[PDB]
Protein backbone atom coordinates (compact mmCIF):
# COMPACT_ATOMS: atom_id res chain seq x y z
CA UNK A 1 0.00 0.00 0.00
CA UNK A 2 1.30 3.23 -1.04
CA UNK A 3 -0.33 6.53 -1.06
CA UNK A 4 0.75 9.15 -3.59
CA UNK A 5 -0.54 12.72 -2.40
CA UNK A 6 -0.18 16.41 -3.45
CA UNK A 7 0.10 19.64 -1.25
CA UNK A 8 -1.81 22.25 -1.91
CA UNK A 9 -0.60 24.86 0.31
CA UNK A 10 3.22 24.81 -1.34
CA UNK A 11 4.52 24.96 -4.78
CA UNK A 12 7.88 24.78 -6.51
CA UNK A 13 10.39 27.21 -7.62
CA UNK A 14 11.60 24.82 -10.64
CA UNK A 15 13.28 27.29 -12.88
CA UNK A 16 14.79 30.87 -12.48
CA UNK A 17 15.12 32.54 -15.97
CA UNK A 18 17.83 34.83 -16.47
CA UNK A 19 18.09 36.83 -19.20
CA UNK A 20 21.17 38.87 -20.22
CA UNK A 21 19.58 42.04 -20.73
CA UNK A 22 17.45 41.97 -17.68
CA UNK A 23 21.05 42.67 -16.18
CA UNK A 24 22.87 46.02 -15.48
CA UNK A 25 26.17 44.88 -17.20
CA UNK A 26 24.59 44.64 -21.01
CA UNK A 27 25.44 48.54 -21.37
CA UNK A 28 29.11 47.02 -22.04
CA UNK A 29 28.26 45.02 -24.97
CA UNK A 30 26.35 45.61 -28.43
CA UNK A 31 24.36 42.80 -28.40
CA UNK A 32 23.89 41.94 -32.37
CA UNK A 33 23.09 38.48 -33.36
CA UNK A 34 23.95 37.11 -36.27
CA UNK A 35 21.77 33.68 -37.83
CA UNK A 36 24.91 32.97 -39.69
CA UNK A 37 28.03 33.06 -38.32
CA UNK A 38 29.45 29.87 -38.84
CA UNK A 39 29.22 30.33 -42.97
CA UNK A 40 31.99 33.16 -42.01
CA UNK A 41 35.74 33.36 -41.95
CA UNK A 42 37.61 35.86 -41.01
CA UNK A 43 35.38 39.10 -40.93
CA UNK A 44 36.85 42.49 -40.29
CA UNK A 45 36.13 46.02 -38.50
CA UNK A 46 37.71 49.27 -39.76
CA UNK A 47 38.73 52.45 -37.67
CA UNK A 48 40.06 56.07 -39.27
CA UNK A 49 41.37 58.22 -36.57
CA UNK B 1 -17.26 -37.28 -19.96
CA UNK B 2 -17.98 -34.50 -22.37
CA UNK B 3 -16.88 -33.23 -25.51
CA UNK B 4 -17.27 -29.38 -26.63
CA UNK B 5 -15.73 -26.89 -24.27
CA UNK B 6 -16.51 -23.05 -23.52
CA UNK B 7 -13.68 -21.41 -24.07
CA UNK B 8 -12.82 -17.36 -23.43
CA UNK B 9 -12.34 -15.32 -26.57
CA UNK B 10 -11.20 -11.74 -25.03
CA UNK B 11 -7.82 -11.52 -22.83
CA UNK B 12 -8.38 -9.15 -20.14
CA UNK B 13 -7.28 -5.91 -19.74
CA UNK B 14 -6.06 -3.60 -16.97
CA UNK B 15 -7.35 -0.14 -14.34
CA UNK B 16 -4.61 2.37 -13.66
CA UNK B 17 -4.95 2.21 -9.97
CA UNK B 18 -2.99 5.45 -8.25
CA UNK B 19 0.13 6.99 -10.46
CA UNK B 20 2.21 10.29 -9.70
CA UNK B 21 0.54 13.53 -9.07
CA UNK B 22 3.01 15.73 -11.22
CA UNK B 23 2.32 19.02 -13.11
CA UNK B 24 2.95 22.43 -13.49
CA UNK B 25 1.81 25.51 -14.98
CA UNK B 26 3.21 28.76 -16.72
CA UNK B 27 1.76 31.70 -14.94
CA UNK B 28 -4.89 32.93 -13.35
CA UNK B 29 -4.57 33.22 -9.29
CA UNK B 30 -2.82 30.42 -7.56
CA UNK B 31 -5.03 28.14 -6.91
CA UNK B 32 -5.63 27.30 -10.12
CA UNK B 33 -2.73 24.62 -9.98
CA UNK B 34 -4.88 22.38 -7.88
CA UNK B 35 -7.98 22.55 -9.69
CA UNK B 36 -5.56 21.51 -12.25
CA UNK B 37 -4.57 18.47 -10.75
CA UNK B 38 -8.52 17.12 -11.10
CA UNK B 39 -8.52 18.12 -14.55
CA UNK B 40 -5.99 14.90 -14.67
CA UNK B 41 -7.60 12.66 -12.46
CA UNK B 42 -11.19 13.37 -14.24
CA UNK B 43 -9.06 12.08 -17.29
CA UNK B 44 -7.91 8.73 -15.73
CA UNK B 45 -11.40 7.48 -15.06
Amino acid sequence: DVEFDALLGSYCNTLSLVRFLELGLSVACVCTKFPELAYMNEGRVQFEV
Amino acid sequence: EDTEADVPVTYGEMVLNGANLVTALVMRSLDDVGRHLLEMQEEQL
